[PDB]
């Protein structure tokens, strides 16, 4: 199966520059054109570049030209994205796509910020009830920057009552809260355990929801 | 430059319709266009490709239609995971252009929320800080409305509101609400309530708790 | 440049179920220009006001027209239940939106009559188990299923329309009956507008 995987991404000043990369597998990369398309907070979607297989040449849409600097590697299978110059109206999710008639594949995505913003790192505080067949608790998120942060509990277990809420933006830092509801037989009989990680300022702390010790 | 216009930004219907999702381009494109689904997760796959050719992988419930610049695309026997959002894109000049997206919400029965309040922990209150936290989980429709009483008396600043994405699995819609105040402040109070107002009921859900009493 | 509204002025216009739709960005329009061309006998707008719409700027504008009767003005109403807001026509409950019902007068002379109004009283679908009777609610900005099965023009006031549908659609039935009301000496009309807003343009403004 095709498969493509962006990796690269982060947070930047603006005026500076960021090389994002693409690797493909599952098809001959040296015979198909590539581009790139990235997915601004909006979600709106924009042409960012496209490169020919050879590739004899390159062609980007105005708003990005003269700065960005769509790449090519067909011994080693990937694509790249250098940017430079870079403004605040370049914040995006970043897709690398295989292209031709159409974008037929897609890969997950890497994210880029452009803000004069600091690195921060994330406060983790439990969400336990005060003191029914089901229970929820969850783990307030405070504080972090930049976008994104992972949320997860006991490491991927616990999946089926779990939805992770949006970030909020204020003052230059972000909060989310994460939710996660079990049943009330194994809590707090099974430990559960909210997982953060924030790459960005390469911080993961975990968090035990332990029941209100409420004296 | 070629301007891509979807109809609508948003779209809702029933399990089994059948659900169209129209786009007008800026000049003749000549069949040149493509659809695109991404789910509430981000990933994007292609679904047809020229107007009307399925792309391989994808169900035959998915079509596509239309010529020159007005052009279609069709679900009938609308499926759970066919929530996500739908874009549609030219393929004839550069440079290439997205239209700006038609989201797709699939009718469920109505369903109350699940109403959840959390007190501040004790990590947070060592670092004067006091956020109060109230969970509305699973309840349909989208809408809501949240109130905030603090002995008793309505507290509308220093709220901070986020919603979910629908629901792929159970379609439903889940929203948080967070009072931030000081730690002065904070325990300069003893009772705070959560009300939430949702369709389902003439009267609000309300959870509350505490400060001393724990 | 120019939001062109012409396509209303020509021609025989549909009926409710089959509205028209025009679809305007990247153009400058006059909505008093073409109300003047007619003899308006309501303007009802939700979320918006009749002044506002003439006067504001969108990303988008949606112009629906179709042939109306003036003496059904009651089953535009979402208040209602009424087999014209259920089966025929139902506009965004979300955006601005204003419904017009006018009379083209004796110097229009460009529009042409249908022979009579014609709408969905009933569309459903009947199950593979040929028990269970299922109402289509049409969706909003959505054409109802039954458009594929009932004609431009019901033949006769009363008539039902079937359309077996596949194991894909999930098998049955798709069951149609229509409704007709006499032409009127002037033919009356309905025009619903739906305005959006969005991160760009400044594309639909009026034009000075
Ligand atoms: C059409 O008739 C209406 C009233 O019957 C009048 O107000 C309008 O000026 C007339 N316009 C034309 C072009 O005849």
């Amino acid at each position: 199966d095709v498969k493509l995987v962006e990796s690269g991404g982060g947070l930047v000043k603006p005026g500076g520059s960021l090389k994002l990369s693409c690797a493909a597998s599952g098809f001959t990369f040296s015979s198909y054109t590539m581009s790139w398309v990235r997915q601004t907070p909006e979600k709106r979607l924009e042409w960012v570049a496209t490169i020919s297989s050879g590739g004899s040449y390159t062609y980007y849409p105005d708003s990005v030209k003269g700065r960005f600097t769509i790449s090519r590697d067909n011994a080693k299978n990937t694509l790249y994205l250098q940017m430079s110059s870079l403004k605040s109206e370049d914040t995006a999710m970043y897709y690398c796509t295989r292209d031709g008639n159409d974008y037929d594949y897609w890969g997950q995505g890497t994210t880029l910020t452009v803000s004069s913003a600091k690195t921060t790192p994330p406060s983790v505080y439990p969400l336990a009830p005060g003191s029914n067949s089901m229970v929820t608790l969850g783990c307030l998120v405070k504080g972090y920057f930049p976008e994104p942060v992972t949320v997860t509990w006991n490491s991927g277990s616990l999946s089926s009552g779990v939805h992770t809420f949006p970030a909020v933006l204020q003052s230059d830092l972000y909060t989310l809260s994460s939710s996660v509801t079990v049943p009330s037989s194994t809590w707090p009989s099974e430990t559960v355990t909210c997982n953060v990680a924030h790459p960005a300022s390469s911080t993961k702390v975990d968090k035990k929801i332990v029941p209100r010790d409420c004296g | 430059d070629i301007q891509m216009t979807q109809t609508t930004s948003s779209l809702s219907a029933s399990l089994g319709d059948r659900v169209t999702i129209s786009c007008r381009a800026s000049q003749d494109i000549s069949n040149y266009l493509n659809w695109y689904q991404q789910k509430p997760d981000g990933t994007v796959k292609l679904l047809i490709y020229y107007t009307s050719r399925l792309h391989s992988g994808v169900p035959s419930r998915f079509s596509g239609s239309g010529s020159g610049t007005d052009y279609s695309l069709t679900i009938s026997n609308l499926e759970q995971e066919d929530i996500a959002t739908y874009f549609c894109q030219q393929g004839n000049t550069l440079p290439r252009t997205f239209g700006g997206g038609t989201k797709l919400e699939i009718k469920r029965a109505d369903a109350a929320p699940t109403v959840s309040i959390f007190p501040p922990s004790s990590e947070q209150l060592t670092s004067g800080g006091a956020s109060v936290v109230c969970f509305l989980n699973n309840f349909y429709p989208k809408d809501i409305n949240v109130k905030w009483k603090i002995d008793g008396s309505e507290r509308q600043n220093g709220v901070l509101n986020s919603w979910t994405d629908q629901d792929s699995k159970d379609s439903t819609y889940s929203m948080s609400s967070t009072l931030t105040l000081t730690k002065d402040e904070y325990e300069r109070h003893n009772s705070y309530t959560c009300e939430a107002t949702h369709k389902t009921s003439t009267s609000p859900i309300v959870k509350s708790f505490n400060r001393n009493e724990c | 440049v120019e939001c062109d509204f012409s396509p209303l002025l020509s021609g025989t216009p549909p009926q409710v179920y089959n509205f028209k739709r025009l679809v305007f960005t990247n153009c400058n329009y006059n909505l008093t220009k073409l109300l003047s061309l007619f003899s308006v006998n309501d303007f009802t707008c939700s979320q918006i006001s009749p002044a506002a719409i003439a006067s504001n700027c969108y990303s988008s504008l949606i112009l629906d027209y179709f042939s109306y009767p003036l003496s059904m003005k009651s089953d535009l109403s979402v208040s209602s239940a009424g087999p014209i807001s259920q089966f025929n026509y139902k506009q965004s409950f979300s955006n601005p939106t204003c419904l017009i019902l006018a009379t083209v007068p004796h110097n229009l002379t460009t529009i042409t009559k249908p022979l009579k109004y014609s709408y969905i009283n009933k569309c459903s679908r009947l199950l593979s188990d040929d028990r269970t009777e299922v109402p289509q609610l049409v969706n909003a900005n959505q054409y109802s299923p039954c458009v594929s099965i009932v004609p431009s023009t019901v033949w006769e006031d009363g008539d039902y329309y079937r359309k077996q549908l596949s194991p894909l659609e999930g098998g049955g039935w798709l069951v149609a009956s229509g409704s007709t009301v006499a032409m009127t000496e002037q033919l009356q009309m309905g025009f619903g507008i739906t305005v959006q807003y969005g991160t760009d343009t400044n594309s639909v403004c009026p034009k000075l």
